[PDB]
RNA sequence: GACAAUGGUAGGAGAGCGUUCUAAGGGCGUUGAAGCAUGAUCGUAAGGACAUGUGGAGCGCUUAGAAGUGAGAAUGCCGGUG
RNA sequence: UAACUUGGGAGUCAGAACAUGGGUGAUAAGGUCCGUGUUCGAAAGGGAAACAGCCCAGACCACCAGCUAAGGUCCCAAAAU
RNA sequence: ACCGAUAGUGAACCAGUACCGUGAGGGAAAGGUGAAAAGCACCCCGGAAGGGGAGUGAAAUAGAACCUGAAACCGUGUGCUUACAAGUAGUCAGAGCCCGUUAAUGGGUGAUGGCGUGCCUUUUGUAGAAUGAACCGGCGAGUUACGAUUUGAUGCAAGGUU
């Protein structure tokens, strides 16, 4: 298993396995590497400074979709104040193939 | 012009301000006059002067 | 003296749990008439 | 000329009605009350995804001070140990590894003791 | 097979009726009749028409043997009211509404 | 959602201790057992379930009380009834039923839930120094500097 | 797009959703209209489509115009029921 | 980064506490009347056990990511017995 | 570019009627089977009411309260859950058991844990023990005509209009 660091935050994986993640500018049926490693421990462990190097991983896309919608809603009382709005907020999707190159 | 294709000028027309119809048009209970006095009266204010 | 609140529709049937009948004895149909 | 409302009316009462499932009693078939609940649920929610990120920030360091309890180790000279060397790696990760293994938190422990 | 019979605007409340069904239902067909007249109310009299009737037509309309046949599906069910007024102490009146029932029974063999 | 793992019922192991309470202080010793059999000190724990060990205490009555307060330590009570504050103790329990002195220290640390009274009737607590909790194989636990 | 700003009562200013009628244009319907009930559907909001059942003869769409034009509260008026 | 002028359209004239400078009162009152500033009013979120005005601090929507103010680190209850 | 059965007339039907008042005088409610009466011959249970079969019809869950048929309210059945428990009744998290969608990061029930004193109006300030609201449904409040003053858009210009 191994660490990555992805936008905004962390991940880890292993292979099989899907991973989602916040949007990314790719079309889909294509690759992308994650120049971003942190932490490999496995059996060959490596862990120091960030952007461990020598691990850049591969994987493959997916899906491009937008997620489900939720509601918003605030209120004061006894004061004639209100609103409403709705959101639906992107996502990425990808699967895990091999973890260096 | 062959009466449904009909569009008069830019800024000519407007709609109207209806008035006690809700709270998000910014004039609903009260609209306009505020609290209770004489100005908030049916047949209120003065004669001017 | 008054009610103060209105009843629910649970608290009507919680307490009708007893509110039922009963049933007649049981000779050969036979009536027990001692 | 003349507008007599319809439809519009029991349209809008049954978007809410429809909301109000789950709950007890008159509080899934009266509107005036169904409103009133569906709004505090909207106050509430709006204030419990500022507050779960303040929930599980407790746990990923309820679940450190057990961890390295056991090697001789507080939460504080532990977090203060990689300071020095310069691991930047979540909560959240020290969680799921110190759940799994003691080989990696044996030397990721160590570098962190090692530079006090 | 499953036969049925209903009583039709009966001039009785519902809810005096439902004590009575409670102990008609889930049960043989001449283990009803037994029950009903040792049972001192006047609910019992019109419950007894009222199995006897979908008894009648499970032997001329749709060929079932008595022997064994039992009880399904009893329940009454709300009507229309007749609304009347008693008078008072002061020049006041007050309210009385006479209430009415449908009846329904269903015997059914296995 | 995300990587969070949560304990269940499957994923628990529970254990038998012991501990010893001759040349202790009563509540320095109970901030330290009233933990253990709530979770901590695991890396399992989660906030909605008992994971949590089992405790057995021995020898309750060789217990101190610092500076002078088996006299001014009272412990009221009331039943009730008008006129019915019972002060029944004031340091006497050490003496009788010290069997239970030490089990309402432990019992007003851990919370009141529907979960905090039910991991605190996995104590026991004994002024002999002998229990019949041995077909367990109750391990013994050395205590904190 | 490199910086930027956006809590809000009385109140002012701006952009729009929906209902009923009319005019002109183009269209859907006994191979099932409006209305009614279900649903896990789309849009930044008011609100909009699609299928499936009952229903059994009349409704939308594009553009402009005219208004008895949107309700939860008035010890509110009328009817039904607790 | 603001002001000055002219013109169209409003609302308000019961104000409170806290600290400070002074009358009246009994160096009494969450008294009552004036002056200078901060907050409630029209403002949510943290701490003072609970609390409209008190110390920190000004919410565009979303996330199971992260650094410090007020106050705080034996257990309830997060962080140095 | 008028209403379409709480509307339009006080009255679409038995309407200045029933009903209230010594009297003068005051005032309601209530429309719809089907294209066609072909308006259910006959058998069975029951004293009758009403229902089950048969038969007319394109359909009788269109059978004289008859076109459609919402909601409150009242009930029968059962997939998950509930008898050591302190509750503005729900929100975020989260195991189990039961299903299988407008095909999506699915839906229903929820043993346990954290937070949390309803809505409107009036007030310096209200969970308030300050007012009003039993529940559901329909109706129910800045308009129109003449004059004035400003802003916007247009047509002709030392001229412009009846
Ligand atoms: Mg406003
Ligand atoms: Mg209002
Ligand atoms: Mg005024
Ligand atoms: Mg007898
Ligand atoms: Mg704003
Ligand atoms: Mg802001
Ligand atoms: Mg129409
Ligand atoms: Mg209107
Ligand atoms: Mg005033
Ligand atoms: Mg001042
Ligand atoms: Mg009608
Ligand atoms: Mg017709
Ligand atoms: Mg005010
Ligand atoms: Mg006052
Ligand atoms: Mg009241």
């Amino acid at each position: 298993f191994a660490i990555i660091e992805t936008g905004g935050k962390q991940i880890k994986v292993e292979e099989g396995q899907e991973i989602f993640v916040e949007k990314l500018d790719v079309n889909e049926g294509d690759t992308f590497t994650f120049d971003k490693v942190l932490f490999v421990g496995g059996d060959s462990v490596k862990v120091g400074a960030p952007t461990v190097e020598g691990a850049t991983v591969t994987a493959t896309v997916n899906k491009q979709g937008r997620g489900k919608k939720i509601t918003v809603f605030t209120y004061k009382r006894r004061k004639n104040s209100k609103r409403k709005k709705g959101h639906r907020q992107p996502y990425t999707k990808l699967t895990i193939d091999k973890i260096n190159a | 012009m062959k009466l449904h294709e009909l569009k008069p000028a830019e800024g000519s027309r407007k709609e109207r301000n209806r008035v006690g119809r809700g709270v998000a048009t910014g004039n609903g209970k009260t609209s306009g006059r505020g609290h209770k006095g004489q100005k908030a009266r049916s047949g209120g204010g003065v004669r001017p002067g | 003296a008054v009610p103060k609140r209105r009843t629910s529709k649970t608290r009507k049937n919680k307490r009708r749990t007893h509110f039922k009948i009963s049933v007649p004895g049981m000779t050969e149909e036979y009536k027990l008439s001692h | 000329p003349r507008v007599k409302g319809g439809t519009v009316t029991r349209a809008r009462r049954k978007k809410t009605i429809k909301l109000a499932k789950g709950y007890f009693g008159s509080k899934h078939t009266l509107y005036k009350v169904a409103k009133q609940q569906v709004m505090k649920s909207g106050q509430y929610a709006f204030r419990d995804r500022r507050q779960r990120k303040r929930d599980f920030r407790k746990l990923w360091i309820t679940r450190i001070n057990a961890a390295a309890r056991q090697h001789e180790m507080s939460y504080s000279r532990l977090m203060n140990g990689l300071k020095k060397a310069g691991i930047d790696i979540n909560r959240k990760m020290l969680s799921e590894i110190a759940i799994s293994d003691e080989k990696a938190f044996a030397q990721l422990v160590t570098k962190a003791k090692d530079a006090l | 097979m499953e036969a049925k019979a209903v009583a039709r605007t009966i001039r009785i409340a519902p809810r005096k009726v439902r004590l009575v069904l409670d102990l008609i239902r889930g049960k043989n067909a001449a283990e009803a009749i037994a029950i009903l007249k040792l049972t001192n109310k006047a609910s019992s009299p019109v419950i007894e028409k009222v199995l006897m009737s979908a008894l009648a037509n499970a032997e001329h309309n749709y060929d079932m043997n008595t022997d064994e046949l039992v009880v399904k599906e009893a329940y009454a069910n709300e009507g229309p009211t007749l609304k009347r007024f008693r008078p008072r102490a002061q020049g006041r009146a007050s309210a009385i509404n006479k209430r009415t029932s449908h009846i329904t029974i269903v015997v059914s063999d296995g | 959602m995300r990587q969070t793992f949560m304990a269940n019922e499957s994923n628990i192991e529970r254990k038998w201790y012991v501990i010893d309470a001759e040349g202790q202080t009563l509540g320095r010793l109970s901030s330290e057992v009233a933990s253990i059999l709530r979770g901590k000190n695991k890396v399992t724990y989660t906030p909605h379930v008992d994971t949590g060990d089992y405790v057995i205490v021995i020898n309750a009555s060789k217990i101190e009380f610092t500076g002078n307060k088996e006299t001014d330590k009272v412990y009221y009570r009331h039943s009730n009834h008008p006129g019915g504050i019972k002060s029944i103790t004031a340091g006497e329990l050490r003496r009788t039923n010290p069997e239970r002195l030490i089990e309402n220290s432990i019992k007003g640390m851990l919370p009141s839930t529907r979960l905090g009274e039910k991991q605190g009737k996995k104590l026991f607590v004994y002024g002999g120094a002998e229990h019949p909790h041995a077909a367990q194989q109750p391990e013994n636990y050395e205590l904190r500097g």
